[PDB]
DNA sequence: GATTCGTATC
């Protein structure tokens, strides 16, 4: 086999590729695989990627048998897998087995239960969204369970669109709030300055060099976007936020080695800046 | 269907039933391996039986509808000795006995390998 | 600072713009709902839009219910998206509330917007609640107006599936057959504002801006433009908002109000005996088309023409221009449904009659085809035929197709269980009846 | 493995260059690049006239690497109802352009099989998001596309 | 102007539920504030109920007013003062045309929102609460269209019925399902004769389920004729609670 | 790939008096402008001849620095259904909000031809119950498409097709402020071919401008098309079946125009056709369609259309 | 729109 990877915790693959779920639930998921782990990477409509990556560490057995090529690219249906590996868990080992056998091979899914081996094999088919690291407008540490519980709120709420806001003070007075424009309306959504929930918020002015106090950074996201990171904040232990000039908002979700979840966003256009004006002045009133 | 294995074959056996498009069931002995394939354009399902199995006495495969199937697990369950024979592209031979009081269920292929 | 109609809105019933007998009729059946052991449970009012029917129920029930309240008018709001409630139950929900106005309590109900009803489901759950309305047990029951305009839906996206509220908002699209037809139903259809009691409320309108009117010397010309908005509008509150963007205007725009529906019967009389002011032909069926292009598509309007193209002078033309009539009408059904297909017949039909219309006619009524008729006769004759087949196998093993069925068994079968009744099977008389003529 | 392939999909312009016969349209699209200015295009002729050709080739030449994530190409293989419209095509010309800048391009192959409904919403989303995205409509029947469509569209004929 | 701030964490959950309560009762919440007490009251457009929900002074610990009624949108509301799963600590509601409500919780996240509003304008029956919930929400308001409250000089009846109607040959257009229980006169705390009395239980479910929302529980009903409005009411520490509903005729 | 604003959005007017055409209405647009009490109104026409720009510059010469929080601009491309209507616009009708003594809240519903009919019951009660602090405005094509109880309420102002002079004077204002070069017959080109359409007339200048520079005959001509429906009227009114046929072949089938088009097109010219007599209409009417069946059923060669066009002479010609 | 009958007014 090129590749084989098997596991006994499935937990890890359930919960991972339910991660993937928030976008769409009918439609391909793009698997690398190399000796480092393989990541199941998802966009959706050029303005939103999800990357999610397994290391070789988290695997029992972990062996890319491969040398040809650095990576192998493999794009399956999703619900193809959602609709196999509904297995219910069992309580049986349940060791789970993952395969590919290179070009015009299908992935290959094995479920043990010690006698019954119910083995899957998903037809492969037919084969961008990253931060310039250089240039970062604004970078943000916070918790996992505050903003999970800022995004409840913002989709009980509706919030039709978001904004983020960033402005880092002399006094280190840092200030990080999701804004919405809902049927309520503008409503604020600040995170506190606490080095409980907020562990390091700076704002530059481009470079990602300077430390630029009194000067704010918003961010125009459509919310059915800004969305689909809300059930990787779920399990997710600190969350790392860094938007650059390009309008790009990167999403730095690690569950404490763990899973690792990579969620760029392309930011709204902002066709009208009044409302940037209203947004600074609802902030600093 | 009484001990170690029972509850196991039991449930390798009923596993078929739980797919609301399993209507041919397909099964294979290698020479030994239980193995029921499920044939569809979404997964190619292949449901084996790692469990070591003997023989009462080359490839043997068999398609045969799922009511079939549902009769043999209902017969052994309340059978302790059942032999279950193959005919290669042909017909499926469920014997079940009672150590006598035998019961032997004749299944015709539904579909030609 | 407001808008004219809404300013000039009648404070008496002496003020409002309906018929004398139109009034009258509204009032002895309102009257006739009020009275305790009313044989009226409900009262249901039709017709275009602004021909002064909320008005007048508002003013009535000014000046009636007073006089039985014991020691005004309730409207459902189907804006009210109250929270844990369904949007299906908020009349459920308003319908309940209201039936508690009947002692030391008293308010006319005015159900002037209706619930969306192009939903089927809730479409639906209207007819139920209401026939639960009407059935109801309830030893008495406060009076019930419900107001319906009368407008056709305009066409949209393709997908329509009622048939009967996609094609035109009205009272019998909306009710059912049990509904409409009930003894404890009143319904009064109503009739666009004639131009007299147009012309009689402009002038009012007039005589009470006489200073602005005045102000921009227009009152030397309100009587021309008044003339033409009566003539032009059936409807009040058009043709008064249209006078109040001409009065207030200083320019020269021209007078332009909403184009009214035509209805069915209206453009058979069109196609067949022509339009007055437009001896064009080809204008008059291209205004036709671009105006009412839902009600000349359809099969239904070519079955009308076909029906009633023997009205034109009492059937009493040739009979050459009847089998080109004919024949266009039969060569536009191998077209399918192309606007060309309709474009042709309705051309060639309006040719035809007027090519043979001169003075002296005495045309007939025009009438709905008869087609929906032979529909539920090949129904009946289709569960009658099932029921024989059904009946010809269990008593005698024998299999007949339906074909032979219509044709042969249809009639002697039937006269062979008769000769065996009378020496003496379950289908005893003919299938569909006896022939006639 | 372009020698695996129907001589049809094989020699498919890949340049601008490439397309032979309309002259007069490759000049101007070709001047529409120069001048950095590309309005909302309409391709319109005959099956195999080089619409397709000429729209991806200009696509490629204004965007030579970007061409993944600067380009949502449309097809009637795609469905393109009112939600598709409504959704992806807002959303991909509602958000700001990939690497440095841009203009975002969509094009609507085949875009006579869409239907009217469609088409009535595609028009606003043409006039409100033109700022940064340009539309190209490459369709062979012009009777089955909304007036208001055909109006806020720069018509390019495409002769046999 | 007005401004008022609860620290208590059942007096939240009254709030809450209060505003529910409101919301399902009208689409738009009226409340007007006054220095004593604020009160919040609401009319469903068929005008066959009326429930108001009164907040003392002492149940705001800085309950300030420097002046007012003004109507806001129930469904706006009532997503605002809700309970999310996982502590609000200070719920601070004031007007200085936008309301400006600020919410944080315990782990410091701050929410702040504008809402729009607008300006504008017998028999004695005291039983336990406890009891009649269990009864009421044991009902379903989707079956049961009608209450039947009947009181007998040993026993107090409540049943959960519908009126039945008939067509055009007994049809069963609506059934008459009867949820019904019996109750004698040890549980009930004060009976006060001086009888039938027919109402809706919907508005009556959820105004009962208001009270036990503390968990720190009576209810009295006084009534009389078939075509008058039945009173219904509730005490707490600083919440008072009125519900006025038209009974059958 | 650069920065540069097409000149149809680059120049749409921003006031009322830039817009041409139809002088009476937008005379009447700007006093409602001036004294502020605007009724609900209805604006319908053909495309591209000012009805969008006109409503949006009523709104903003009408709410000034309140345009920002006073319009509710609702389009085909936003959702438009009655939970949508009734929510959304329920909550800005009734958010109260302090304007000038003599405004009102501006509702544009812009393709409201395009909305179902229940969100227009909708439309109408929330019109008949918020009518005192906000008016609608809806942009149309044609206002059989709204239902008459939203008619009844509305003020209809009709725009006709934008005249030649109107158009001229247009496209010399954006000429002088472009700086092109053109020349008479190129301009009467540009007028010819956009038939009444200020977008199209704009398009086809800037479209000649970048490919080829001065604006002459023989550029625009060679850049962009004479409308096909007239070279379609011109065919259908050959006095001999030779000169139809000609014109057929050498300007619709060379040019690359579908045959389904062509028919299509030769429907709508001959419902509209002069100087012909009702029965020869309605022939040629019948055969149109004849033709137009075998087109659909997949028999759409150069044949058919000549042998329609050579039916059309059989019945026009007394052949 | 056509027919018939009935009003109301000038
Ligand atoms: N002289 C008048 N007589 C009657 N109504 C008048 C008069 N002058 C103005 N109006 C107004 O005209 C309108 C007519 O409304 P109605 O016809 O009663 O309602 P409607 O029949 O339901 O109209 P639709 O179908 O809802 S558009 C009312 O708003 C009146 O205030
Ligand atoms: N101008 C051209 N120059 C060179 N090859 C061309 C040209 N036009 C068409 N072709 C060839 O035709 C093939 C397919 O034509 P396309 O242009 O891709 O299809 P199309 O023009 O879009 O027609 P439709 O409307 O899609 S059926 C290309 O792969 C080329 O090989
Ligand atoms: N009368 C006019 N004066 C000046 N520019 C005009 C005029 N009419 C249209 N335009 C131009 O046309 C573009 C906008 O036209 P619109 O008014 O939006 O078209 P429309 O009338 O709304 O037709 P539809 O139905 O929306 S396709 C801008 O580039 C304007 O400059
Ligand atoms: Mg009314
Ligand atoms: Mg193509
Ligand atoms: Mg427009």
């Amino acid at each position: 086999n090129k590749f084989s990877a098997s596991t006994v915790h499935l937990e890890h693959i359930t919960t991972a590729l339910s991660c993937l779920t928030p976008f769409g639930s009918k439609d391909d998921v793009l698997i690398f695989i190399d000796a480092d782990g393989l990541s199941f990477v998802r966009e959706n409509n050029h303005v939103i990627k999800i990357q999610l990556l397994l290391s070789r560490e988290l695997f029992m057995s972990y062996s890319y048998r491969n040398e040809t090529e650095d990576h192998m690219k493999l794009c399956v249906k999703i619900n193809h897998i959602l609709d196999s590996v509904s297995v219910m868990n069992r309580n049986d080992i349940v060791e789970c087995t993952l395969s590919y056998d290179g070009h015009g091979s299908p992935f290959v899914l094995i479920f043990e239960d010690s006698f019954i081996s119910e083995r899957v094999e998903y037809s492969t088919y037919l084969i961008g969204l990253e931060l310039d690291r250089e240039r970062i407008s604004f970078e943000a540490i916070i918790k996992g369970e505050a903003l999970h519980s800022a995004l409840k709120d913002l989709k009980e709420i509706g919030c039709k669109e978001c904004y983020v806001y960033a402005k880092t003070e002399a006094n280190d007075e840092n200030v990080f709030a999701l804004i919405s424009k809902s049927q309520l309306g503008f409503s604020k959504i600040k995170l506190p300055s606490n080095r409980s929930i907020l562990e390091k918020l700076q704002v530059f002015d481009g470079d990602s060099t300077t430390v630029i106090d009194g000067f704010a950074v918003i961010g125009f996201f459509d919310f059915t976007s800004f969305d689909k990171i809300r059930k990787s904040t779920k399990i997710a232990s600190k969350v790392l936020f860094r938007m650059d000039v390009h309008g790009v908002l990167s999403v730095n979700i690690l569950s404490q080695p763990g899973i690792v979840i990579e969620v760029c966003m392309l930011e709204k256009e902002s066709i009208d800046e009044a409302a940037q004006t209203e947004i600074e002045l609802l902030m600093e009133t | 269907i009484s001990g170690e294995f029972g509850s196991a074959f039991h449930g390798f056996i009923r596993r078929v039933e739980r797919y609301s498009n399993v209507n041919h069931i397909h099964l294979m002995g290698v020479k030994v391996e239980l193995k029921i394939i499920v044939n569809e354009l979404d997964w190619h399902l292949e449901i084996c039986w790692n469990g070591p199995l003997d023989s009462v006495i080359s490839t043997h495969e068999v398609i045969i509808r799922c009511k079939d199937w549902k009769v043999c697990s209902k017969l052994y369950a309340a059978f302790e000795e059942v032999v279950l024979a193959i005919s290669h592209d042909e017909s499926c031979v469920f014997h079940c006995s009672l150590d006598r009081g035998q019961i032997i269920y004749y299944i015709a292929r539904s579909k030609g390998l | 600072g407001e808008q004219w109609y809404e300013k000039f809105k009648p404070n008496c019933l002496e003020q409002v713009a309906i018929h004398k007998r139109k009034l009258k009729d509204v009032q002895e059946a309102l009257d006739a709902m009020f009275l305790p052991n009313a044989k009226h449970r409900i009262l249901l009012l039709s017709g275009p839009s602004g021909c002064s029917k909320s008005t007048v129920i508002k003013e009535l029930s000014k000046i009636l219910v007073p006089k039985y309240r014991q020691n005004k008018v309730t409207e459902f709001r189907g804006d009210c998206i109250v929270n844990d409630l369904p949007q299906m139950e908020s009349f459920s929900e308003f319908l309940k509330g209201a039936r508690y106005l009947v002692m030391s309590n008293l308010s006319l109900i005015l159900i002037e917007d209706l619930p969306n009803v192009f939903h089927i489901d809730t479409r639906r759950r209207f007819q139920q609640l209401i026939l639960q309305w009407l059935y109801s047990s309830e030893p008495l029951l406060p009076p019930l107006v419900i107001c319906i305009t009368e407008c056709e839906i305009p066409e949209n996206d393709n997908n329509y599936r009622k048939f009967g509220i996609d094609y035109t908002f009205s009272a019998e699209t909306i009710m059912n057959k049990e509904i409409l037809m009930h003894p404890r139903l009143k319904r009064i259809k109503f009739n666009p504002i004639n131009s007299t009691l147009l012309k009689k409320h402009l002038k009012f309108i007039c005589v009470q801006n006489m200073k602005m009117l005045k102000e921009k010397n227009k009152w030397n010309k309100r009587q021309e433009v008044i003339d033409y908005i009566a003539q032009e509008t059936g409807d009040i509150r058009s043709a008064i908002t249209t006078l109040q963007f001409w009065a207030t205007s200083s320019g020269s725009l021209p007078i332009s109000t909403r184009e009214s529906t035509i209805s069915y019967f209206h453009a058979i009389g069109k196609v067949i005996h022509g339009s007055h002011s437009t001896n064009n032909d080809n204008e008059m069926i291209n205004n036709l088309f671009e105006n009412s292009n839902n009600l000349l598509s359809k099969e239904d309007f070519k079955l009308g023409i076909l029906e009633n193209y023997n009205t034109f002078n009492k059937g009493e033309f040739s009979i050459s221009d009847a089998s080109s009539i004919v024949d266009c009408l039969s060569e536009c059904d191998n077209m399918n449904g192309l606007p060309e297909s309709n474009e042709y017949g309705l051309r060639e039909v309006r040719k035809t009659f007027r090519n043979i219309s001169k003075q002296g006619h005495n045309h007939g009524t025009v009438y709905f085809p008869r087609e929906w008729k032979v529909r539920k006769l090949q129904n009946s004759f289709k569960v009658q035929a099932e029921d024989w087949l059904n009946v010809s196998l269990y008593k005698y093993n024998a299999v007949h197709s339906f074909r032979n069925i219509t044709l042969e068994f249809g009639y002697y079968a039937p006269l062979i269980r008769k000769c065996q009744s009378y020496k003496k099977i379950d289908v005893v008389d003919r299938i569909g009846g006896p022939i006639e003529a | 493995s372009k020698e695996n392939l129907p001589w049809v999909e094989k020699y498919r312009p890949e340049t601008l260059d490439e397309v032979y016969g309309q002259n007069e349209v490759i000049t101007t699209v070709r001047k529409f690049v120069d001048e950095g200015k590309l309005p909302h295009l309409l391709f319109y002729g005959p099956p195999g006239t080089g619409k397709t050709s000429t729209i991806v080739a200009l696509a490629r030449e204004i965007y030579g690497k970007n061409y993944s994530n600067m380009v949502l190409e449309l097809n009637a293989s795609d469905d393109r109802g009112i939600d598709v419209v409504r959704n992806q095509i807002k959303d991909f010309a509602s958000t700001r352009q990939i690497f440095s800048k841009g203009f975002k391009l969509i094009i609507l192959d085949e875009a006579d099989a869409m239907t009217n409904a469609a088409q009535n919403a595609l028009r606003r989303v043409i006039e409100r998001y033109t700022k940064n995205t340009r539309f190209c409509v490459l369709a062979n029947y012009a009777h089955k596309l909304t007036p208001a469509l055909l109006s806020r569209c720069t018509r390019f004929r495409f002769q046999p | 102007s007005f401004k008022a701030t609860i620290t208590e964490s059942g007096k939240q959950n009254i709030w809450f539920r209060a505003i529910y309560v409101l919301s399902t009762i009208q689409d738009d919440i009226k409340i007007t504030v006054t220095t004593n007490e604020l009160i919040a009251w609401s009319m469903n457009e068929t005008d066959t109920t009326l429930c108001q929900v009164r907040f003392q002074k002492s149940f705001f610990e800085e309950y300030e007013f420097k002046p007012y009624s003004f109507r806001v949108n129930g469904r706006h509301l009532t997503t605002i003062s809700r309970k999310p799963d996982g502590g609000i600590k200070s719920f601070t509601i004031a007007v200085n045309n936008r309301l400006i409500v600020v919410i944080e919780m315990d782990s410091l996240i701050v929410k702040e929102y504008c809402p729009q509003f607008q300006p504008i304008k017998i028999n004695y029956i005291c039983c336990n609460s406890t009891l009649l919930k269990n009864f009421l929400d044991n009902c379903n308001v989707n079956v049961t269209d009608e209450v039947k409250l009947e009181i007998n000089v040993h026993r107090l009846s409540i049943t959960a019925f519908t009126k039945a109607v008939y067509g055009k040959n007994n049809d069963l257009l609506r059934n008459a399902l009867s949820m019904s229980n019996t109750i004698s006169t040890l549980d009930l705390e004060h009976y006060c004769l001086f009888k039938s009395i027919i109402f809706k239980l919907k508005d009556f479910k959820n105004f009962i389920t208001i009270g036990p929302s503390w968990k720190t529980d009576n209810i009295s009903l006084w009534f009389c004729h078939p075509g008058d409005p039945i009173l219904m009411q509730m005490q707490k520490p600083g919440v008072k609670l009125e519900l006025v509903e038209v009974t059958d005729s | 790939l650069s920065l540069q604003l097409p000149w149809v959005e680059k120049y749409r007017p921003q006031v009322l008096s830039d817009i041409v055409g139809n002088k009476e209405t937008i005379d009447r647009l700007q006093q409602i402008a001036k004294d502020g009490n605007m009724p609900h109104m209805i604006i319908s026409g053909m495309p591209g001849i000012g009805k969008t720009t006109s409503v949006h510059c009523l709104a903003h010469e009408l709410l000034g620095r309140s345009y920002a929080d006073g319009v509710l601009e609702l389009n085909a491309s936003d959702d438009r259904g009655i939970d949508v209507v009734r929510n959304q616009i329920k909550h800005f009708a009734q958010k109260k909000l302090h304007l000038p003594p003599g405004k009102h809240k501006i509702v544009i519903l812009d393709e409201a031809d395009s909305m179902t009919a229940g969100a227009q019951q909708a439309l109408r009660r929330t019109m008949e119950l918020y009518s005192n602090s906000t008016r609608f405005a809806f942009a149309c094509n044609q206002s059989n498409k709204i239902i008459e109880p939203l008619q009844s309420r509305c003020a209809i102002l009709r725009y006709s097709k934008l005249s030649d002079e109107d158009v001229l004077k247009r496209l010399l204002q954006i000429i002088k402020l472009e700086d092109v070069k053109y020349t008479n017959d190129g301009l009467e080109a540009i007028i010819f071919t956009a038939e009444g359409d200020m977008r199209q007339a704009i398009n086809n200048l800037q479209s000649t401008v970048a490919g080829h520079g001065l604006v002459n005959a023989d550029n625009v001509f060679k850049i962009v098309d004479s409308p096909h429906p007239l070279i379609v009227k011109k065919m259908l009114l050959a006095s001999n079946l030779e000169d139809s046929i000609q014109i057929l072949r050498t300007d619709l089938w060379k040019k690359g125009y579908s045959s389904i088009d062509i028919v299509t097109t030769s429907f709508r010219v001959t419902k509209n056709l002069a100087q012909v007599k009702e029965s020869v209409r309605l022939e040629m009417i019948k055969e149109i369609g004849l033709t137009h069946m075998r087109i659909l059923e997949g028999v759409g060669t150069y044949l058919q259309l000549a042998s329609m066009l050579a039916k059309i002479h059989k019945l026009n010609n007394k052949a």
